[PDB]
């Protein structure tokens, strides 16, 4: 599939028994998400952006369905107007950009 | 608008 | 060309008659610019990301080379860690998400 950039390129994933919208984000080195329940340990971080910093949960090797591709991967739990799927997912589907 | 580093 | 996404991809402008680099960034809706000076009029406007908002000035129409095409749009220039192109010019090169 190939996915054009005159609207926010948006995809459906499920994560944690979850289904959740997220914004497919070549500005973004992680993932994050707001408003998931994942199970087990976590770490503490923080993460920049535009506008300032939040803090968040880090959860590794947490298994998403993106797209109907099953990756596994680093997630981002935290304060996000957006949740945003970042480039450490995005290169386990084989995503590129093209022009 | 506009989304991220650590 | 094509981009993989396993580094930030970036890639060098021309904007104002100064050189610049800039992320390519899908999750943005805007671009948005550090340090250049444009010419002319322009809007303020704030601009929402991941931590916070930023105060920018709007100009339209501002010419910007971007990989050697040339485009004209609505550039932003502001308060941001790195420099961005979003949709907005995105679209007008053609830049589409593949996997």
């Amino acid at each position: 599939p190939q996915i054009t950039l005159w609207k926010r390129p948006i995809v459906t994933i499920k994560i944690g028994g979850q289904l959740k919208e997220a914004l497919l984000n070549t500005g973004a080195d992680d993932t994050v998400l707001e408003e998931v329940n994942l199970p087990g340990r976590w770490k503490p971080k923080l993460i920049g952006g535009i506008g300032g910093f939040v803090k968040v949960r880090q959860y590794d090797q947490v298994p998403i369905e993106i797209c109907g591709h099953k990756v596994i991967g680093t997630v981002l739990v935290g304060p996000t107007p957006t949740n945003v799927i970042g480039r450490n997912l995005m290169t386990q589907i084989g995503c590129t950009l093209n022009f | 608008r506009v989304x991220e580093a650590l």
